[PDB]
């Protein structure tokens, strides 16, 4: 926070304008809120409750990244680390420190910013975040059958059905080669 | 086409060309038609960002000039260059004075819209007062706080205290008042009865109390912490 | 006068506004006379900052360009900002490659200064060369190759292999053989010769070994564990 | 490293134009080489040897920064963090990671680029750099008394003798209030 003439000084704030940021533990509400309009109310499920937001958000911010409209949270990704090759039901709450595959839990766009290409830029950039830390080789997510072309736009592959099960809902594993 | 230039600011914005982008914006805006919630953010964002590349410019070549001690030529030269910045920087806020006066605040139908265009308006005029001397100064001032105020006053009335663009203006707002006015009483109040009715909505788990606003909270409880 | 526009310049540079820097380089450069190591460095600082944006705007909006899906939707929008970019760049190079062909080059009267220059001139007929188009290419690629090679030459014949000017020109150099004429192998070879006759002389504990160059040699070494 | 469309990928290196960097143990022979010419000759002593200032990039590359004209090395400041008010001679040698001071052991500027305000603008970023830092509250450093009206340029304020003797050489102390 630049202060020319003031080395340890921080400047006073003032209204940003669009930025990506890692999200905070403060930011979990504004996701469950999404999630209830995204995913709740078509499936009656969704991928993180707050207890959970808050937890991937606590223990590894880093892996997270949300588009912040002029301090507005519009849209978010909310990951952590697995360490094996597919996906399985434990790490859905699961962060492996020395793991190798930036695991994404969550991606959502709140309803009046979907179709802007915001959520695309928000997936570029976080593919670039996490790509970028030495030991993130992979990023891994599973999505329905409807999304797998959206997600190879990014390198995302199939790879066949997800190990996870949640409620009642069978999802496709998708892997995406980085570093 | 108002579409091509939509699509041409969107790819200026992530190309970092800001000053395209803003032409594009000012371009979509001088069509006269009331600009849709994104072409706003979008024409926002790119003023927000030209201008704020001449601010930083500003107070570097202003720190520079007064540290300047003894060499008059060598100050002289942070001098001229300075007021070269300020033209340019002058010129923007004007332009973006100039659009909120004639297509931005009076086609504003909606409440939001109102205090948004407000809120600018009072944003670039501060822009504006953090250069100006003279007499225009003490016009500049009041320009910006009538603005502000007027914001304030419809924000009171038609947005919840956890609405983003009300706890922005509150943010903008009163640093208004601590680094332009000097009332660091008052920039403090507005600071803190914004954040505190802000929690006091978020304390009755109500979906509309936005959640949203997150960030322009943490950043106005920084600057509290800060004076 | 040649002071103030250096002054201006060293300010430009703290402001970050490069283009700025860069016109007045280009003045100082105009007066003929030639520059002393510092008015040098600044020359190459503002031109490489200035050139450097518009590269990286280019990198962008073509990697969106050939992305976007569909027929010529908004496909034709990226390529011509892409074109509009590459205006813009191309006038860029070719005012440094004037700059260097009037006044740079034929005032060289050190080895160490007729290197730096030509590699210079190899530097902007590459970045020149990463937007050429179709037949124009060719053309490109040769001036930068043999401005590269007489630089080369020189350097092998004046200057030790520790040198942060003959080492600079081996990185640039064999990233010339790699992405510009696609041959890793002499890439590899330009850039791994480069750095063992470094170690080589640094290993022999001599007084004339440099160890300034620390950061291109690490440059040069990561470039090889890329390829 | 940013490769537009390679996420994990790191693009290609080419010489780069002035730059600001924490020091690596590999530019002590840098350091020190610029420290024979500009200490060693008029004093017959200086700051850092060698091995004492590889061992401060090691153990605190970043309480350094050096500016880098296109990738060389020609102005550095080595320094390390203290926890006392006043200097002490075993402070010389020492990094306090608790500390709460940035203790500048050595500043020089190659001599071929003396008297350009490069000095100058690496200390200035140098106290933005730690300043920043969220306990370093002050900066401390040493220097004859011809440097102090320089040093006072910065925000520097005299604080008498410096117990610390280098060779057969005594120093005024100089604190800078930061964060
Ligand atoms: C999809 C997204 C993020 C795109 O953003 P946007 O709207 O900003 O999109 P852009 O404008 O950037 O791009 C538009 C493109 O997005 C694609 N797209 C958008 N909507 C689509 C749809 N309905 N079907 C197929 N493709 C579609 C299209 O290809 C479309 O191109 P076209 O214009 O050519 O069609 C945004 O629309 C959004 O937040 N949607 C709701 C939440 C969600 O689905 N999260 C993804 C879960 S997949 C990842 C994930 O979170 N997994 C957890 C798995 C999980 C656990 N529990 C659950 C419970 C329920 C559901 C899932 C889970
Ligand atoms: C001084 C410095 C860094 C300025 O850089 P620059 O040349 O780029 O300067 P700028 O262009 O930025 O600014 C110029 C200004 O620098 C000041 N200045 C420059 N030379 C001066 C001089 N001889 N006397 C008084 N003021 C002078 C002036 O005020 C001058 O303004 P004027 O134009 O108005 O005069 C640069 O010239 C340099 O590297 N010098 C040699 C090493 C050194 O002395 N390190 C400081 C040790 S004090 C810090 C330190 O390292 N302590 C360890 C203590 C130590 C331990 N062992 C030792 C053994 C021997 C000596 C010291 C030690």
């Amino acid at each position: 926070s630049g202060i020319p003439g003031s080395p340890g000084r921080q400047r006073r704030h003032t209204l940003p304008a669009n930025e990506f940021r890692c999200l905070t533990p403060e930011d979990a509400a504004g996701v469950f809120e999404i999630e209830r309009e995204a995913f709740i109310s078509v499936s009656g499920n969704c991928p993180l409750n707050l207890d959970e937001v808050q937890h991937f958000l606590t223990l590894c911010p880093e892996l997270s990244l949300g588009w912040f409209v002029e301090g507005r949270l519009v849209a978010f990704i909310i990951g952590s680390l697995w360490d094996e090759e597919r996906l399985t039901q434990e790490s859905l709450a699961l962060h492996r420190p020395r793991g190798h595959s930036a695991h994404l839990h969550a991606l959502a766009v709140h309803r009046s910013f979907r179709q802007q290409g915001k959520g695309s830029v928000l997936l570029w950039r976080y593919l670039h975040h996490v790509g970028a830390q030495p030991a993130v080789r992979r990023a891994v997510l599973m999505c329905e059958d409807a999304l797998v072309p959206f997600y190879q736009r990014f390198g995302f592959h199939p790879a066949g059905p997800c190990a996870i099960v949640v409620g009642s809902l069978t999802f496709t594993e998708m892997h995406c080669s980085l570093r | 086409d108002k579409n091509e230039l939509v699509q041409k600011a969107k790819l200026a914005e992530q190309a970092e060309r800001y000053d395209d982008m803003a032409a594009c914006m000012k371009s979509v805006t001088e069509q006269g038609a009331e600009l849709s919630n994104e072409e706003r953010n979008l024409l926002s964002v790119a003023y927000k960002n030209v201008v704020g590349a001449r601010r930083s410019s500003w107070r570097v070549v202003s720190s520079i000039e007064q540290k300047t001690e003894g060499a008059e030529k060598k100050q002289q030269m942070a001098r001229e260059y300075r007021e070269k910045i300020e033209t340019e920087l002058r010129d923007i806020c004007n332009d973006v004075l100039s659009l909120l006066e004639k297509f931005l605040i009076p086609n504003a139908s909606q409440a939001e819209s109102k205090v948004f265009y407000l809120k600018m308006k009072g944003d670039y005029y501060r822009y504006l007062a953090e250069v100006a001397a003279g007499d225009d100064k003490k016009g500049i001032v009041d320009q910006s706080q009538q603005a502000y105020q007027e914001a304030f006053e419809i924000s009171k009335k038609e947005m919840q205290p956890t609405h983003p663009i009300r706890l922005g203006l509150a943010l903008n707002f009163s640093v208004f008042y601590y680094e332009i006015l000097n009332s660091p009483e008052k920039a403090c109040s507005l600071a803190k009865t914004a954040f505190d009715e802000a929690i006091a909505e978020l304390d009755t788990l109500s979906e509309e109390s936005y959640k949203d606003s997150t960030l322009i909270m943490q950043l106005l409880r920084d600057n509290l912490t800060l004076w």
